[PDB]
RNA sequence: GUUUCAAAGGCCUAAUUUUCUAGGCCACCAUCGAAAGGGAAUCCGGUUAAUAUUCCGGAACCUGGAUAUGGAUUCUUCAC
RNA sequence: UGAAAAUCCACAGGAAGGAAUAGUUUUCAUGCCAGGUCGUACUGAUAACCGCAGCAGGUCUCCAAGGUGAACAGCCUCUA
RNA sequence: AUUCAAUUAAGCGGAGCUGGAAUUCAUUUUCCACGUUCUAGCAUUCAAAGUCCUAUACGGGCUGAUCCGGGUUGAAGACAU
RNA sequence: GUAUUCCAGGGGGCAUGCCUGUUUGAGCGUCAUU
């Protein structure tokens, strides 16, 4: 038959990001000397709405230690920041909302976001709306703290890795229902081309595996193996459970 | 021993003694004569019934000019040949693919008197 | 191609910052410099006196 | 004194722009510079075999200077002095007719690798001088073993360039003696007895021991610190 | 693939008063892409069988070159 | 939550340079010279475009008077 | 070796100052710290000090900013590719 | 045309890879001499 919708998204002709009204790559500052040992002052001037992103950004002005110049860095604003506020980033920096500390110089049971997987990653874990990472444990031998990610799965991260204090702003976005379909259109209009999805069973047998037949039925088991190939994988891939789950996730 | 002190963390290409040309033989052998001459630029005087009306009234004589001819070059050509001080030049390319140059002279020289000298009227 | 009397007003930061902006940052720049000299006064008096205070612990 | 004022800067992390320091350690070099510096290190860290290791045993500064004072005598002809000799040849041959004895017999140092190896093979060469920095080591590695078998004095010496300077060349590789005048024979045998103590007598000793296995500065202080804490707690 | 695990340059002032040499600063980077996007500055009246904000008459304006007259500024000075 | 860059200006900053028997200013008043190359006719549709063609088909825009009436509705006039 | 990441490849690793002290007591014996946190200012052309001279006009050496090794730094590693 | 720098005119030139040589150079890659 034909190459299925599933398969032909990876080509990347139409299925690409709409980066017209996108402000910038929301990342942290570079490491070394200033933030390894001491700390640096930074002034938040703007708090901007990024297009197609559940998170208001923040643009902070730091000085260059080696030149008479100024470099702006685009931070993700934690709920608590404001324009005309000082920010303190480094090892010796204090524990307040907004300040950027390494995981080693932080006590247990603290809350953080925009956490680095490595040191020098410039951010990775917990960047979405209303999400936050909690610190559980510590180790003297092997510089490696214990950390819980917002899904539930815990992870061991290096002690020198960074993390901005506080919960990410713009929370409670998912609570309101969209109602009219035009509201859903405008969400995906400033992201990708991933919306009006037709059901595979409604299609012909050429265009999709589930499709075909006099009645709209699947025919064979939708639970498909991990060891499969591209074209077959349409349904639940490598499922342990099926059906309605009760309470505990 | 005793290293060269260097402040910057970059390393750029050190500029060197770039030597000029000094050939053993000429490629051209004979330098070519003037491609665009005084006579080659301005070819013919146009003698249509409209052009006679401009020469009398407007104080302007018209020419058939060769392609590859600037308004600087046409001003120089008419000045050299007929010994006249030119005021302004206006040019157009005809539909048949030949350039036409309207040339207006100063108030000292009459266009009608020079017209009977060149040949036509 | 216009005279710079029409582009600018005669003041400190002139035709770039507003008058009330210059009002405040002169008051800030002055008042912070008064606080910065007191950082010496607190530390010079105390840290010099700490050497006298710490010697009493040994005796 | 009166109108002059002092003004300290303070370079305490955050305060002031930092001064101009020598950052020669943190320069991004070209690719060819990074190649040759790392090629030095890669040979040292791996265990080198005994056949390659013996070229590190070079001739010392004080003894070497006396050797090249000798070998700058018995050096070959410059191009002008050959032209001087051939004019003397043409004169005596036309009026006299005498080759084989005329223009005496030259005493000169022997050079060239294929030329020198044949002299060592027939037990003719008295002294030999081998370079330490030949491009492929394969070229010159077997010469120590050849001189051992025939019982010829030999000595590895620094600078293939310095062997070139005494023979009107850019690089020579090897340079050996065979014939020498009777006046300077006393000084030659003095050098051979000094040479044979280091090289010829210690052939069976030098064949056994391996070189290499030397770590960098960050590796040395890591081992010394780890050995101190656990053992001498 | 288009700034990369490249030794990737072009912008100002004298020196010298042969017009060729000296000062310097600064530095992740070809080039094509819109006659509806961005964008230095022109209007009225007349005239032809057929052209005009484009020729003629009269009144303006911009950019790039050159440059000297008037005015302003100066005993403590780059205006009050 | 509704483009980018060329491009032009302003401020901070004090580099260097200047007088009185004379010197600085061309971000102002006047005055001088120069402004290349290519396009420019007419039609834009029940006859100049595409549809075998002078084919009731199809093809992006601007200006827009009087009366009736809620009205760029329908019906009747003026200019062309 | 091979693999991964970052920067215009600035402050890596080890000793030394002053440390302030440490309590067996000052030590060639170890731990232990390094210049900025009320405020939407400001920080750039290398200054004081001493040393000489350019003959003190205008500015040269050594410090201010300690020294020694030139492994840019961190993962990962004889597994993986 | 008032002209080292601006404007125009007449004439001659400026691609890439690779080879042989020439002249400036870069690297504690490395040798001898103060």
């Amino acid at each position: 038959g034909r190459v299925i919708r599933n398969q032909r998204k990876g080509a990347g002709s139409i299925f690409t990001s709409h980066t017209r009204l996108r402000q910038g790559a929301a990342k942290l500052r570079n490491l070394d000397y200033a933030e390894r040992h001491g700390y640096i002052r930074g002034v938040v001037k703007q708090i901007v709405h990024d297009a197609g992103r559940g998170a208001p950004l923040a643009k902070v002005v730091f000085r260059d230690p080696y030149k008479y110049k100024l470099r702006e860095e685009t931070f993700i604003a934690n709920e608590g920041l404001h324009t005309g506020q000082f920010i303190y980033a480094g090892k010796k920096a204090s524990l307040n909302v907004g300040n950027v500390l390494p995981l080693g110089s932080v006590p247990e049971g603290t809350i953080i976001s925009n956490v680095e997987e490595r040191p020098g990653d410039r951010g990775a874990l917990a960047r979405a709306s209303g999400n936050y990472v909690i610190v559980i444990g510590h180790n003297p031998e092997d510089n490696k703290t214990r950390v819980r990610l917002p899904s539930g799965a815990k992870k061991i991260i290096s002690s020198d890795a960074r993390g901005v204090i506080g919960v990410v702003a713009g929370g409670g976005r998912i609570d309101k229902p969209l109602l009219k379909a035009g509201r859903a259109f405008h969400k995906y209009r400033v992201k990708r081309n991933s919306w009006p999805k037709t059901r595979g069973v409604a299609m012909n047998p050429v265009d999709h595996p589930h499709g075909g037949g006099n009645h709209q039925h699947i025919g064979k088991a939708s639970t498909i193996s991990r060891g499969a190939v591209s074209g077959q994988k349409a349904g639940l891939i490598a499922a342990r459970r099926t059906g309605l789950l009760r309470g505990s996730q | 021993k005793a290293l060269k002190v260097r402040t910057s963390a970059s390393f750029r290409l050190p500029k060197t003694l770039k030597l000029a040309r000094s050939p053993k033989y000429a490629t051209k052998a004979v330098p070519h004569y003037n491609r665009l001459d005084s006579y080659k630029v301005i070819e013919q005087p146009i003698t249509s019934e409209t052009a006679m009306k401009k020469v009398e009234d407007g104080n302007t004589l018209v020419f058939k000019v060769s392609l590859k001819a600037n308004k600087y070059q046409i001003k120089k050509a008419v000045k050299e040949l007929y010994e006249v001080d030119v005021l302004s030049v206006n040019t157009l390319v005809r539909p048949n693919g030949t350039k036409k140059a309207y040339v207006r002279l100063t108030a000292d020289f009459d266009a009608l008197d020079i017209a009977n000298r060149i040949g036509y009227i | 191609t216009v005279s710079r009397t029409k582009k600018t007003v005669s003041r400190a930061y002139g035709g770039s910052k507003s008058a009330n902006a210059v009002k405040e940052r002169i008051v800030r720049a002055f008042l912070i410099e008064e606080q910065k000299i007191v950082k010496r006064v607190i530390k010079e008096q105390t840290e010099a006196a700490k050497k006298a205070e710490k010697k009493d612990a040994k005796k | 004194n009166p109108l002059t004022k002092s003004s300290p800067r303070n370079f305490g992390i955050g305060q002031a722009i930092q001064p101009k320091r020598n950052l020669s350690r943190y320069v991004k070099w070209p690719e060819y510079v990074r190649l040759q510096r790392q090629k030095k290190i890669l040979s040292i860290r791996l265990k080198v075999p005994p056949s390659i290791a013996q070229f590190q045993n070079t001739l010392d500064r004080n003894t070497a200077a006396e050797t090249f004072k000798l070998l700058k005598k018995y050096s070959p002809e410059t191009a002008a002095e050959k032209k001087e000799r051939l004019t003397k040849e043409a004169a005596a041959i036309a009026e006299g007719k005498t080759k084989q004895e005329a223009s005496p017999k030259p005493y000169v140092v022997k050079y060239g690798l294929n030329h020198v190896v044949s002299l060592i093979e027939n037990k003719k060469a008295k002294l030999v001088l081998i370079a330490n920095d030949v491009d492929p080591i394969e070229l010159v590695i077997f010469l120590p073993a050849l001189c051992k078998k025939m019982g010829v004095p030999y000595a590895i010496v620094k600078g293939k360039a310095r062997l070139g300077t005494l023979v009107n060349q850019k690089t020579s590789a090897v340079a050996a003696l065979t014939e020498v005048r009777e006046e300077d024979e006393a000084a030659l045998a003095k050098l051979v007895s000094t040479i044979n103590a280091n090289y010829l007598e210690k052939y069976e000793d030098s064949k056994k021991h391996w070189g290499g296995g030397i770590m960098g500065q960050k590796a040395q202080k890591k081992i010394e610190k780890r050995a101190k804490a656990a053992e001498s707690a």
